[PDB]
RNA sequence: CGCCGCCAAGGUAU
């Protein structure tokens, strides 16, 4: 915890004048309502009016100041659609293995919209895959699954798209948020999707972890889950977001050497799931 | 959920060919009886084979229903054209909407148009009578090509095949 | 047609009220346009008000649309006299219907638990509505002379102008 | 390290995301005064990365380095300023992903710091920015950083007051030598000597960084203040103006011969 | 093509969005309630049992926690478009009141929500032929006989007064 | 439905509703008791229930 | 927070300056001070010259 | 024998 200049025997001497001199300090009364975030900003205590900041999409259940000021400085410089941009750089990046798949044309990204990054009423494809013939698409399921019965309408393009929320405490379970997610946006009339088919990405931002669900080529599902668990493992924006939070909030670690985490299996064990050993 | 659909239901279904394929056209027979009786008896006197669509704005409006193919050929089966029957509720807030072409005043027949996007200086002006229902919109989709060669009518335009009447209300004969 | 009429003569344009009754600014107000743009509990408890039987009026033309059967309207409002202060922010500029949202939120156990004697089921259908319906009515029947003075204030406020150093 | 990995060169190239790796774990470490080693670690191998054609890495890092500088500790908030200063040697300025437009007002508070080697590094900085990225701001930043560059003098090292009158000649070239000017002439009523003469070397670098002529007449005309300080003031300033210009003033003899009689 | 089902059923459901369920967290059985709720029945049952250690589960060794949503609602949502920024620290830098103001400290002047809503909705010396365009030192095309008479008139040149020196080229 | 007498402005003003109830308490208590009854066997004979999507 | 019993302040102040400008202020002030002084005490042999 | 369920003015000047 807070090491950093606590006692501050001689600050720089400043001048002091009334405020900053006998007022109190913010940043712990700050810093402390951050670090209780989901357990005071939970969802389903009062379920009636939330009020969602510009650009973001914490929904901030409550009237509380302090919390919305904690967390706008972790929000601060449109990283909300920086994550957006960047984890569609890499899932459109890491397409470029066209042939190992039935075979890829194009991965086209499409028109850069603002808004779309937290519109939670209507949405949009952010990018979209093209072929020659024939796609057999599955019937829409999540990841967390093998069977893979795929019995469905022969399809030529592909959409992708990404979601984004934040934790809150009574609500982390993106198998069932994306599911629900996916079925309100092909039951909805105001999507202007290039298909009915494609899968709908829900990634977790605050208890970070991943999901999806939508239908599935045979070149799809093992290949973006191991890149999306790279995407997870290496990312400019979704790790400056952590040591924004770092910054705001004075986490350290106290090891001299690195605690074990690498490329290894051993370390996603760990990501609350239930996996076993046979 | 939030999605809220913002439309009535609807009552009546045909099932519409083309090259580009298939087209489910759902009606709202209750909010619009005469548009929709015009369109029910001229699917059911296979009036509309042969029928090319003669002008195509990309992202505003794909039109369609004219026998000659020149922007001005509509003949309803009332001998004179019908009134407009507008509803607040059915506006051009979306794609895939069916209305019939209008020039002004009440004079609406055999010519209509489906809608491709956001339409919000149509409104109060043509006559919404139906939808497509969802998994067949890309086949109307297909019909939106910039292949114009003008402001309409593109080199090789899709033509009707056949109009099949999947359900019919208020029982009709083709004369 | 009143409730954004007073925003549309007050000259802001910028809260924009919709037909659920809410209120909403759009443009991250300075200074001169807040302090011009706050209302106090005569506009705000009548929205709420006004946003209840909204709620219920709703309720009822999505009876008469053909979609739903007549239990089902009864659980939804008796959810709705049980359950205000969860959706409608009523409680928020007149604290003294809070004790009656606790007056509905005691006798709905009354009701509750007596549809559950014997093998009826644990699940909803909770559809006995008039004894939050009463309670409900003895609210506006009391706070009608109220808010009905204290908008005839606000009509004096706004149409003939204030007085300074008058009383 | 630096010199291992300047021989090094391209051969480190199966190396670089580990060592990176560790550096970026290292940066928080219990806060118990291990994290300038890090940074300066970021200042040295900031060379080497450019020429092994890894500059995804540097963007990644230099939206890291852009706001671990919130720091309380001066050590270590010093070796971040050098190694974003590192970073804007060795990229070009116009593609970095700090880019100016939000980095030097995040200076500016920093600026108000009175150690050192914060000081020394911000104006290093902040004289990179002044004669490289003068573009990135909205022209009324660097009018008010030159008050601020007053009470960052009285500095006991001569490295900052001699950065420090660089960066007020090229904040004049910036917008202009006719603003910053009375406030270079206000800092010589100061009763101190190490900020009326480290004002004076400033209306020097005004006069020999951009062309002459826009300074002179008030200079001449701070002479009929009945002051003691601001008098020798501006003829120390004449002294380091005609020392710095050397062969231009022979059109400018004829002027100032009846303010040195 | 995309072949359709030749239904008269519409395209969802009857009630036309009358029974949302709203599933996004945890459904029904599988939620922690349920869960205390089993183990709560479970511990109501076994109570002549002595550590049978057939052990039941994790938690039966011997409502509250994460709670239900209610699936019958969405919340009111509301765009709270108004921030807490430091003026006097982002367009200025020097806060008055220090650490002690309860605002952000924010310097990022970066476009709003609104903002992107309002952006988002919207011969020359005879002029004559080119008989024979021919060329001076300094690129300049004149003509043949008309650069001779020009010559005739002056030697220098005729845009900026080039010293031709006698030299002229095609 | 309920069909109500009205008592409204001519610009559209305002519409006052002018009815007051009047229903007789045995035959009151009867209905409800039969609607109890008849919502009782309701909620027993169905599966499960979802109430109204409240907005 | 009690916003009426904290020690406020007004926005946009810009605060107070370094030991310099302080001083600076002080020297002006004494000047003022020694001339009013000398202004009730009425005394024509005080004189200040061209550098202060 | 089983309290308690919170809005706003107070700050980014006129
Ligand atoms: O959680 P409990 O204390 O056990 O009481 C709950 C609760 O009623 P109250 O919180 O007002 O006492 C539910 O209402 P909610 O506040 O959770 O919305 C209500 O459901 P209804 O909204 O339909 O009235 C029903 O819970 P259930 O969903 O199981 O019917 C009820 O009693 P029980 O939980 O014992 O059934
Ligand atoms: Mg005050
Ligand atoms: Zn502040």
């Amino acid at each position: 915890w807070e090491k950093a200049s606590g006692f501050e025997e001689s600050m720089k001497w400043k001048k002091l004048t009334n405020a900053q001199r006998s007022g109190l300090n913010q940043i712990p009364n700050r810093r402390f309502t951050l670090w209780w975030s989901p357990t005071i900003n939970r969802a389903n205590v009062y379920v009636g009016f939330q009020v969602q900041l510009d650009l973001t999409g914490i929904f901030m259940h409550g009237k509380i100041p302090t919390l919305k000021i904690s967390l706008i400085q972790i929000f601060r410089a449109h990283l909300w659609q920086k994550i957006h941009e960047s984890i569609v750089m890499d899932l459109c990046q890491v397409f470029d293995q066209e042939l190992d798949a039935l075979e890829i044309e194009t991965v086209q990204k499409e028109t850069i919209h603002p808004r779309k990054s937290y519109k939670m009423n209507s949405s949009c494809a952010d990018i979209l895959l093209f072929a020659s013939y024939k796609w057999n698409v599955s019937r829409p399921s999540l990841l967390a699954d093998s069977k893979d019965v795929m019995d469905s309408t022969t399809t030529q393009k592909y959409w992708i798209d990404i979601q984004l929320r934040w934790g809150d405490y009574d609500s982390h379970d993106i198998e069932r948020y994306a599911r629900a997610k996916f079925l309100d946006y092909t039951t909805d009339n105001m999507s202007i999707y290039p298909s009915p088919t494609g899968v709908l990405i829900a990634i977790d931002l605050a208890y970070n972890l991943h999901s999806a669900y939508g239908n599935w080529f045979p070149g799809s599902k093992p290949l973006i889950q191991q890149a999306m668990a790279k995407i997870m493992k290496a990312n400019p924006a979704l790790y400056v977001l952590r040591e924004r939070i770092r910054k705001g909030l004075q986490l350290y670690s106290s090891e001299p050497t690195e605690p074990y985490l690498s490329s290894q299996n051993y370390g996603e064990l760990f990501s609350n799931q239930i996996i076993w050993f046979v | 959920s939030n999605i809220y659909i913002q439309e009535p239901p609807t009552n009546g279904k045909v099932l519409l060919k083309t090259t580009a394929g298939d087209i489910d056209i759902e009606l709202w027979s209750k909010e619009a009886p005469k548009a929709c009786r015009n369109f029910i008896q001229l699917c059911l006197e296979a009036y509309y084979d042969n029928t090319i669509f003669h002008r195509v704005v990309p992202g505003f409006i794909v039109q369609g229903g004219d026998p000659t193919g020149t922007g001005s050929g509509g003949e309803s089966i009332y001998g004179a054209p019908f009134k407009d029957e507008f509803h607040s509720r059915l506006r051009f807030n979306r794609r895939g909407l069916v209305a019939m072409a209008n020039a002004g005043s009440h004079d609406n027949g055999s010519q209509f148009f489906f809608t491709l996007g956001r339409a919000d200086e149509l409104n109060n002006k043509h006559t919404i009578f139906g939808k497509v229902t969802g998994d067949t919109v890309y086949n109307m989709l297909r019909l939106s090509e910039v292949d114009i060669d003008d402001d309409e009518r593109p080199h090789n335009p899709h033509k009707i095949k056949s109009c099949e009447v999947l359900f019919n209300p208020f029982d009709d004969i083709i004369p | 047609n009143m409730l954004n009429l007073l925003i549309h003569r007050k000259n802001l344009n910028y809260l924009h009220l919709d037909y659920n009754f809410n209120l909403k600014p759009v443009k991250t107000l300075t200074t001169k346009e807040r302090k011009k743009s706050r209302f106090g509990n005569a506009f705000h408890l009548c929205r709420e008000v006004l946003r209840l039987t909204k709620l219920v009026v709703d309720s009822h033309v999505q009876y008469r649309l053909g979609n739903v059967d007549a239990f089902q309207l009864a659980d939804g409002l008796q959810y709705i006299f049980a359950h205000v202060g969860q959706l409608t922010g009523m409680y928020r500029y007149k604290y003294k219907l809070m004790r009656q949202i606790r007056m509905c939120k005691d006798l709905k156990h009354l009701i509750y638990y007596r549809f559950n004697t014997g093998p009826v089921g644990k699940g909803p259908g909770c559809g006995f509505w008039a004894a939050g319906w009463r309670v409900w009515l003895f609210f506006m029947r009391g706070i009608t002379p109220l808010l009905e003075r204290w908008l005839g204030n606000l009509l004096a406020r706004q149409f003939e102008g204030r007085h300074s150093k008058g009383v | 390290f630096g010199t291992v990995v300047n021989a090094l060169g391209k051969r480190v190239k199966p190396y670089l995301p580990q060592i990176c790796g560790t550096v970026l774990w290292r940066l928080n470490n219990k806060s118990a005064k291990v994290r300038q080693q890090a940074a300066d670690l970021i200042s040295r191998t900031a060379v080497v990365m450019k020429t092994c054609q890894e500059e995804k890495l540097m963007g990644h890092l230099g939206v890291v380095l852009y706001e671990y500088l919130g720091e309380e500790y001066p050590e270590v908030l010093g070796s971040i300023l050098g190694a974003l200063k590192a970073i804007v040697n060795v990229i070009g300025m116009h593609k970095m992903t700090p880019p100016i437009k939000d980095l030097l007002p995040r200076l500016t508070p920093i600026l108000k710091n009175r150690h050192e080697k914060v000081q020394e590094n911000c104006i290093d900085l902040v004289g990179r920015i002044a004669d490289r990225g003068a573009e990135y701001v909205s022209a009324r930043e660097w009018m008010r950083i030159c008050f601020e560059l007053l009470e960052l003098l009285k500095a006991h090292k001569k490295a900052i007051r001699r950065a420090t009158v660089n960066t007020f000649g090229y904040i004049a070239k910036a917008i202009g030598p006719h603003d910053v000017l009375a406030t270079l002439l206000n800092n010589l009523k100061v009763q101190e000597r190490q900020n009326r003469v480290c004002t004076t070397v400033a209306i020097a670098i005004v006069a020999e960084t951009c062309s002459p002529f826009t300074v002179l007449p008030a200079l001449m005309n701070e002479y009929r203040v009945p002051e003691l300080n601001v008098q020798n003031g501006v003829l120390k300033s004449l002294s380091f103006l005609f020392e710095y210009i050397g062969e231009m003033g022979k059109d400018y003899i004829y002027a100032v011969t009846p303010l040195l009689e | 093509v995309y072949k359709s089902t030749r239904s008269a059923k519409p395209v969802g459901p009857e009630d036309m969005g009358a029974t949302a369920v709203y599933e996004l967290d945890t459904e029904k059985e599988r939620d922690a309630q349920a869960i205390f709720e089993r183990s709560q029945k479970i511990q109501e049952e076994l109570r002549g049992k002595e550590d049978d250690k057939i052990y039941r589960g994790i938690n039966n060794y011997q409502r509250k926690g994460p709670i239900r949503a209610p699936e019958h609602l969405r919340a009111t949502v509301r765009w709270d478009y108004q921030p807490d920024i430091c003026k006097d620290y982002k367009e200025t830098g020097f806060c008055g009141f220090g650490d002690s103001c309860k605002f952000l400290h924010d310097r990022s002047d970066y476009k709003h929500g609104w903002q992107i809503e309002r952006e988002l909705d919207e011969c020359f010396i005879c002029r004559q032929s080119f008989q024979n365009p021919v060329v001076t030192k300094c690129r300049h095309y004149f003509c043949e006989s008309c650069a001779l008479q020009h010559f005739r008139t002056t030697p220098r040149c005729y845009v900026c007064d080039q010293q031709t020196n006698g030299v002229f080229n095609p | 439905i309920r069909d109500v007498p009205v008592l409204y402005h001519i610009t559209g003003a305002i519409s006052f509703v002018n009815e007051i109830p009047w229903v007789i308490e045995p035959v009151y208590i009867s209905q409800w008791g039969s609607m109890w009854i008849m919502m009782r066997r309701e909620k027993r004979d169905r599966r499960h229930f979802k109430r109204m999507r409240f907005p | 927070m009690d916003f009426q019993h904290r020690p406020g302040g007004k926005t946009g102040s810009g605060g107070v300056a370094s030991s310099s400008e302080s001083n600076r202020d002080r020297r002006e002030r004494l000047r003022q001070l020694a001339l009013e002084t000398i202004d009730i005490n009425k005394d024509p042999y005080f004189m200040k010259n061209h550098l202060g």
